[PDB]
């Protein structure tokens, strides 16, 4: 069986994130 | 069907032929036929055990340095661990020598002087020299004229910690060069810059030499801590080399926050981004194999470190057709090795010591290693140790209808010495 | 770039049997310094045979330092070739045997195999998350093709290098995984989202197609001395450009020497040999030669090749006076290859290549006149009168370069023997050797 | 396939068991006395109870004492050491001579110890700090204790460990979900990899991927280790591996050797008693070779006498090629072998002889097989003529471009034409002085 | 904006370390700088991207003169250095001037 | 003791001499020399007597008489606690410290002071640790049990001893040595509880000691010096310390002596070979002696009338005319043939087995005709060659074999003189060829 993917501890932090149509700036 | 290779001698293997080669007088005793007349015995087993491979007789671990330490060691809900690394050499000090010369004293004139040189006739005191404060406060644009005095009277890694960003006055005599306006132009660049490119070599040469996936070739033998100064009968030393070792403004400088943490700062306690006590100052290594001196022991290095064992993995590469057999008393009754080696890596259906009625059924589970009517195994690789083909016919008669010879050998061994007497016996 | 002294040497001018040819590859004369040369050439492309001194001998103008840049022409790249003169070596941080250490260590090579893994899609969606301080970094890359989409997991060296030459959604990026190099390719989606901020869009490309993993194993070369400094401080990639790097502990080298070795024998490595080039050798000192003799005896040395121009003269460092200026010892080490003075025919060969290597039309009788004056004072003066002819003849407005410009050009510019009877015929008016002089008319 | 160092076809001294010499094993032909000199003190070597006995390998060029050399260490082995030495290293801009030589004295004394490890390693599977009451204080570190989960296979423990020690984890950039590595001797974690348990094919940093590490969770290894004296020295000296401050910042700056004080090497020789005496330890002494002695000046024999008279000092021997000269550094002393009388009466002097014209026709002979070029006899009988006429040496250095020659002429024999063509081609040293003699350009 | 550099500055910008701030390159601009020997693969590294932006045809190279006066005092080792240095493929053009006559060569004996 | 193999001075265990200073012909490995050995008597009797400052002597003689062997008995006689530095001519020339700088480090090296300290110090066995760790908050508490032949008690511990309990994780059973001012608890080993080891500690626990501590004026030096701490001693970056360090320090030891709590101890300091010191150095010893705070020097040399390093005139001894004047010469003789074998006897005694007495007098007659160092060398390669013929004693002939392979001086000057062509001379002319 395929093997889970690693866990991701993004919490503690500010979000930078650009997609297609637009792009956003999550900050503390 | 008969084969034979030969193989060449490698570097670790030979390196232990040499260093146990040595001894006192040896008189090239395996090759002097020992073990064809019958201590010469144990000079026989380990001229074997290090002739054939180095990890069936004493395992390869760690590559560390050398810890020279005399840390809080053991004799063997959670275990907590306080660093308690120390150098076995103590400089023992007397208790006379620190109260009577570094702290200060009601006898002692070491806090008076320290404040009569360097606060009551610093040259940049404002208070008495205003005018020389005044004279550098035109030449460098500083916008406060007590940053001279806190200058000259700071340490050199305190005072590079704390770099201040703010820009000079206008009017200086500061004159930017050419460099620097090259560096500051260049500061966040993106590629196809002809500015840009021109001021970074490093990561062209970085890049195009690609050593961002090279290995570590060196560590160092011995490490050490700093040598512990030890005072007996005070509390004010240990203070002070525990400051002086772990200090938490440059340890802190040399460190990094967690990320959750200035989270509870920065949001929860409500502390200020820029009052965060300043940590990553500490230099990237080049590459992740270039972190830390302690090297793994490798699998790959097991598959390339004997003279065998290579030819070995490359022959099952290239049989996949015939299930083959393995001699296993070329080391007398080694198959733990073996076992680790293609069940770590090379892994395959298997089976080892109903036994024998596995292997029939289909060939893709291979025979592999037994110690020496059963020759219904497609084919045997039995290859050396035999100074008598005796037992060499005998494990072949044992061995489908067809029967396949893998024959190996090591050039400069004892190999060449028993299989070339018996070669014309045969 | 630039036309220099030795710019129309390409080759030894070697024909296949090991036999000069007698113009070719930009050469001409020396056939059986030729020979000898490309004899040793084959013998660095056999690259077998360690530590093989070869010492070149002749008087100056005769092409020693052509014959060794013809061989490191002929020599093909990505083999190490050192042009190191005797001068370079006395330096105030190294040692003259760790400088002479260094350089051995520079011109041996080895060709390091690598695996590599290729991506090059179009890129669907950053999710960079950095920290308060912005210290530490983790993200999320998405990027898809035509045929298929990934997520890729991100660390710190790969947001870094999205952020500089930044990278949007919309963009068709190629990664390399082992040099973790980044070269956006162009913006492909084309959004509607168009800040005016960004004035510098890139051109158009269509998004790719097939798979976006693809295997690759490529070659790179470095350099022992590169390996070594790399590995002996914790910023030693500084240290190959500032060269701040020094008195280098023998513990690294033999550490090096061992893995090198390792490297040789799984397969990783294939060490090529390359070639040490001393010009000036006679420059060196005593304690220099005693390294050199003893540091030839190695598996990890080069072919080195060395040139003298003095006869019976003072080896330094030393009172007595020894052949080549090198003394015995050393002189037992080497082979030497010799090198003979030339005639008209081979001078005016040289006169000729260099003048179509200098882009000048001359004319035969100036082309004459110039043997005559290469013959009659040196190779070199008629070399260099060449382009100052060229430019008097640009300054007349004719192409052609005629006699009366070489003749200007000689009378302007004076060669050695004739400035040597000027100072001869009054040498009151320059300094003496004495430090008397006259200034004054009367 | 193999290459060739002008050394390889010597693999030992070739004596047989009651100290004589054959005449041929181990690529040496003649040197009867040199070898079983030799051989002596191969066996004085490892006696390993004497300090500061001393060779010199007197002879001419062409003659074997560097060949002697290296046939002491490869009949002495690799375990105990050996340090080559040209009398030119003695020389640094950077620190005196005096101290370069007592460094290399101590490089050459080797030890063998074998030391016991505690090490922490497993998957991090939990990874949480814990903050600290002031942190803007500063006075403090930004945390108190950081709880780490660590499981491997048959083991599973959860550490409290010291801000110091996170500093270490927090710069190998430990993630969760890897395989880490703690040596509790000093401090130092070694990042191994991202653990295979979780999907391995979709990182873009060409990560290493490890299993579990088996056995438990506070693994006590012992290890066996092979250090000489000066490395520990270069150790305490400069000290680097530390988790202090002033080892961190040991680690950046630019190493320049120092003048180490013989207080150091006191309690290095102190600390390293207390091994041998607790059971660890044994003290492998070496063998230590200076060629080209009279290189070197008279100050350093004259520190070179008195170093050589301590209770530790290694075995060296010496190599000289000059016979009656001058000593360097001085302008009156007129001294054999170019070592002044002060270091003669501690020094044994081996004598080397040269070679007969069979010897060297023979060493011509092994040094082709060795080079794998097949020669003719007449070729051979040829070579040996010029070796006698010119030297051995030249006759030596030619082989390979007749060789070259024999390949250019599409076979794998080589005559007398290429051996003709060689001397063509390429001149020795007296033929080169003729030359010079002859012309007047000072050619 | 057109802006004229030479290539020593382009080498002395590339040998010091740009960017970073990271204690090292802090400490190295708060202490004295110190001259250091600017090894071949740096000006040849710079040489490379300056010829590749010629032959981009947006910058432009010009060499200019360099004068060395009373070069009667060089030592032999100087003028062993320049045979070559002379010889190479970026290096200008260079003024000797001397009004020295017969006279021996500082550094060697009789010459 | 340290590591120590056999060395050339072994033998020697001090100066073999009586209550009344008489020399005796053969003791504590030293023979002969008896007017020199007195001297070196008187010497030692100076340095222990510890009230004379700055004297200088000189032992001059021809080479191989037993200088160095002088020197190594005065050290080896003067015991410990008392400084010795041994130090060479050619150590001073440094590249980073001037000529003056070093010979003043090696002049403070060999002067010491001598404090007498009281420390307290618990130190036992335990029986049990218990910690009841229930962590409410930062507050934790414990109880530890100790243990000796005599003692055996219980303690209610602080949070500061569980941080230092904690770490160096003691184990019931294990022996610790506790230091109450530093809180630094030393792991001394385990007790006999197999079922690396220790004996239990004795009775009385919590028992003051005196550590008698005795430090350089150089390592005082170096402390005062602010910018350069303890460290510079091990890497020895110390770098050219100033005057007025040195003014303050020698203030604070009068300063101490006078208030009598440290005490002065002189030492030896020798320097091997002094003749190759510049006349520099020659003159800043000259003016060196003159402090108070300077030690005993030691200089030993065998030149004759020869030039002075740094000038171009001869001078006596190797040394300058006002040095010889601010110096005693001890003076020493060569060995005739009885104090040979007397020699030779006690090397090879110490170094290997027995010799026969018909070897032992070959050996003599080799070192009375070339050399007494030539025969000791010979001694060991002897016996080695006699191991080689498997035989216990060291026979005639294995000397007889030792003697052809290892030539002494004379051999190999004599056999350079009849092969000159074939070895390189001070012109670099050399024959290597053997043909014509
Ligand atoms: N065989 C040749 N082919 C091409 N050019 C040559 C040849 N021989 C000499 N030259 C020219 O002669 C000049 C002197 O040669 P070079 O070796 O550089 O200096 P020198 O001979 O004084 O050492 C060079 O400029 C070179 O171009
Ligand atoms: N006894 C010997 N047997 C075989 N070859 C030798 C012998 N002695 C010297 N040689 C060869 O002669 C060359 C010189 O050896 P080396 O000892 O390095 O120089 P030198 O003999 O001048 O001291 C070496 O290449 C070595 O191969
Ligand atoms: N009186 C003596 N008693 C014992 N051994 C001696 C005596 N004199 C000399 N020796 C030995 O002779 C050897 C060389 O003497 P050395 O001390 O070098 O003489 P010098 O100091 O005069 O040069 C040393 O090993 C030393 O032990």
């Amino acid at each position: 069986f395929v093997k889970p993917r690693r866990p991701y501890n993004s919490e503690g932090m500010t979000r930078i994130l650009r997609r297609y149509e637009e792009d956003l700036f999550c900050t503390f | 069907i008969e084969i034979d290779v030969l193989c060449d001698l490698t570097q670790r293997q030979a390196k232990l032929y040499q260093v146990l080669k040595s001894q006192i007088s040896t008189n090239y005793d395996a090759i002097e036929n020992a073990a064809t007349n019958d201590n010469l015995i144990n000079a026989v087993m380990q001229f074997r055990k290090v002739c054939n491979h180095p990890d069936l007789f004493e395992r390869a671990d760690v590559d560390s340095p050398f810890s020279f330490t005399t840390f809080g060691k053991t004799t063997s809900k959670f275990t907590d661990l306080i660093y308690s690394s120390r150098n076995p050499i103590k400089y023992s000090l007397p208790r006379l020598i620190y109260e009577d010369l570094i702290l200060p004293n009601y006898n002692n004139d070491v806090d008076i002087a320290n404040k009569l040189k360097n606060v009551k006739f610093n040259i940049f005191n404002p208070s008495t020299n205003y005018e020389l404060c005044l004279f550098l406060s035109k030449l460098t644009g500083e916008p406060s004229l007590n940053e001279f005095f806190r200058v000259s009277t700071t340490p050199l890694l305190k005072r590079v910690i704390e770099r201040t960003n703010g820009p000079k006055n206008t009017d200086s005599l500061s004159f930017k060069t050419i460099t620097q306006e090259l560096l500051e132009v260049t500061r966040n660049a993106p590629s196809e810059g002809v500015m840009a490119s021109l001021l970074n070599v490093e990561k062209h040469a970085y890049e195009r030499e690609y050593l961002n996936c090279i290995q570590r070739g060196y560590h160092p033998n011995v490490s050490a801590p700093p040598v512990t100064i030890e005072v007996l009968g005070s509390s004010h030393v240990t203070n002070s080399i525990n400051n002086e070792l772990f200090d938490p403004l440059i340890s802190q400088a040399l460190s990094d926050i967690p990320a959750i943490t200035q989270y509870n700062m920065h949001v929860k306690k409500g502390i200020p981004v820029e009052d965060f006590p300043k940590t990553g100052l500490f230099p990237e290594p080049l590459n992740k194999n270039f972190s830390s001196n302690i090297s793994m022991p490798s699998m790959d290095r097991f598959i390339t470190e004997s003279a065998k064992l290579r030819k070995l993995d490359e022959l099952l590469v290239k049989l996949k057709s015939e299930g083959h057999r393995v001699l296993i008393y070329f080391q007398m009754t080694k198959m733990m090795d073996l076992m680790e080696e293609y069940l770590t890596y090379r892994q395959y259906n298997h089976i080892r010591l109903d036994l024998v009625h596995d292997w029939q059924t289909n060939p893709e589970i291979f025979v592999f290693l037994l110690s020496t009517n059963l020759t219904a195994a497609d084919t045997v690789i039995f290859y050396d140790s035999d100074w008598n083909p005796t037992i060499d016919s005998q494990a072949m008669d044992r061995a489908t209808r067809q029967v396949t010879v893998y024959r190996l050998l090591v050039r400069g061994t004892i190999e060449e010495r028993m299989r070339d007497r018996a070669k014309q016996k045969e | 770039s630039l036309i220099a002294a030795h710019s129309h040497i390409t080759g030894l001018g070697l024909d296949e049997n090991l036999q000069p040819r007698p113009t070719s590859e930009g050469m001409v004369g020396q056939l059986q310094a030729r020979r000898a040369a490309g004899v040793i050439l084959k013998m660095v492309q056999n690259g077998t045979i360690a530590g093989r001194a070869v010492l070149v001998a002749g008087p100056p103008s005769t092409g020693k330092t052509a014959l060794a840049m013809g061989v490191s022409q002929s020599l093909g790249k990505d083999v190490p070739f050192t042009a190191i003169a005797g001068s370079e070596i006395f330096s105030l941080e190294l040692s003259k045997t760790e400088a002479l250490t260094q350089a051995f260590r520079k011109s041996i090579g080895i060709k390091i195999k690598e695996e590599t893994e290729l991506i090059e899609g179009e890129v669907v969606e950053i999710q960079i998350d950095r920290s308060i301080t912005g210290g530490h970094k983790q993200g999320k890359l998405t990027i898809k093709t035509t045929d298929m989409e990934t997520i890729y997991e991100l660390g710190n060296k790969m947001i870094d290098g999205l952020t500089k030459e930044k990278v949007l959604a919309g963009d068709v990026i190629s990664i390399d995984k082992a040099s973790g190099k980044i070269t956006k390719l162009g913006r492909s989606f084309a959004r509607s989202r168009d800040y005016d901020a960004m004035g510098a869009d890139t051109r158009f490309v269509q998004c790719p197609e097939g798979e976006l993993q693809k295997r690759k194993t490529v070659v790179h070369t470095v350099s022992l001395h590169e390996i070594d400094v790399i590995n002996s401080r914790t910023q030693g990639f500084l240290a190959l450009f500032t060269g701040d790097t020094g008195e280098i502990r023998s513990e690294v080298r033999d550490q090096i020497n061992t893995k090198v070795a390792e490297w040789k024998e799984e397969g990783k490595a294939e060490i090529v040999p390359g070639v040490l080039f001393i010009d000036e050798v006679h420059m060196l000192d005593i304690e220099c030669f005693s390294f050199i003799n003893r540091a030839l005896e190695d598996e990890f040395a080069p072919i080195v090749m060395m040139a003298t121009n003095r006869g019976v003269s003072k080896t330094r460092g030393t009172n007595y006076k020894s052949p080549h200026g090198l003394p015995l010892d050393l002189l037992d080490r080497s082979i030497i290859i010799t090198t003979k003075s030339y005639n008209e025919q081979e001078i005016k060969t040289i006169l000729s290549i260099r003048a179509q290597e200098e882009e000048v039309e001359l004319s035969s009788d100036a082309l004459d006149l110039l043997t005559k004056t290469g013959v009659e004072t040196s190779l070199r003066y008629s070399s260099n009168l060449i382009s100052v002819a060229q430019q008097i003849a640009m300054k007349r407005k004719n192409n052609t370069v005629e006699v009366e410009d070489v003749k200007r050009a000689y009378l302007l510019f004076l060669d050695s023997a004739r400035s040597v009877k000027y100072v001869q015929e009054n040498e009151s008016q320059y300094i003496d050797d004495q430090g008397n002089v006259q200034i004054s008319i009367a | 396939v193999t290459r060739t160092a002008a050394h390889t076809h010597i693999k030992g001294l070739g004596l047989d068991e009651s100290g004589v010499a054959k005449r041929v094993e181990g690529g040496f032909v003649g040197q009867i006395e040199a070898r079983e000199a030799c051989g002596v003190i191969v066996d004085l070597i490892k006696a390993k109870k004497m300090s500061g006995r001393a060779i010199l390998l007197a002879g001419g060029p062409s003659t074997g004492k560097t060949a002697l050399a290296l046939a002491i260490s490869q009949e002495l082995g690799p375990k105990v050491p050996f340090c080559p030495l040209v009398g030119s290293e003695l020389y640094s801009v950077e620190v005196k001579k005096t101290e370069t030589l007592m460094e290399n004295f101590r490089r050459a004394i080797g030890l063998r110890i074998k030391e016991t490890k505690e090490v922490y390693e497993g998957e991090v599977t939990e990874l949480t700090p814990e903050d600290a009451e002031n942190p803007l204080g500063g006075y403090g570190k930004t945390i108190s204790h950081v709880i780490v989960g660590l499981k491997s296979a048959k083991g599973t423990k959860t550490l409290r460990l010291d801000p110091t020690i996170y500093e270490s984890i927090q710069r190998e950039k430990v993630s969760i979900g890897d395989v880490i590595y703690i040596e509790a001797n000093t401090g130092a974690v070694k990042r191994v990899g991202r653990s295979d348990a979780y999907a391995t094919e979709f990182d873009l940093e060409t990560e290493e991927y490890v299993p579990l590490p088996k056995g438990e969770v506070h693994k006590k290894k012992e290890i066996v280790q092979d250090v000489t004296l000066h490395d520990l020295d270069v150790a305490n000296a400069r000290p680097q591996g530390g988790q202090d401050v002033i080892s961190m910042m040991g680690q950046l700056l630019k190493p320049k050797k120092t003048e180490i004080t013989e207080k150091l090497r006191q309690e290095v020789n102190k600390v390293v008693a207390k091994y041998i005496d607790q059971g660890v330890a044994e003290l492998i002494p070496g063998v230590l070779f200076i060629d080209e002695v009279n290189m070197l000046d008279i100050e350093i024999f004259t520190y070179l006498n008195k170093a050589l008279e301590s209770n530790i000092a290694p075995v060296v021997v010496l190599a000289s090629n000059r016979g009656m000269t001058t000593v360097r550094g001085t302008e009156d002393v007129i001294s054999p072998h170019g070592v002044p009388p002060d270091l003669i009466d501690r020094l044994l002097i081996v004598r080397t002889l040269p070679y007969d014209k069979d010897e060297i026709r023979t060493i011509i002979e092994r040094r082709a097989t060795v080079e794998r070029l097949q020669v003719e006899s007449s070729a051979l009988d040829l070579l040996a003529t010029m070796g006698t006429e010119t030297s051995l040496r030249y006759a030596l250095q030619l082989l390979a471009p007749c060789g070259i020659l024999a390949q250019t002429s599409n076979r794998k024999e080589i005559v007398v034409n290429d051996v003709n063509e060689a001397k063509l081609l390429f001149l020795d040293a007296k033929r080169s002085t003729k030359i010079l003699e002859t012309s007047a350009n000072y050619l």
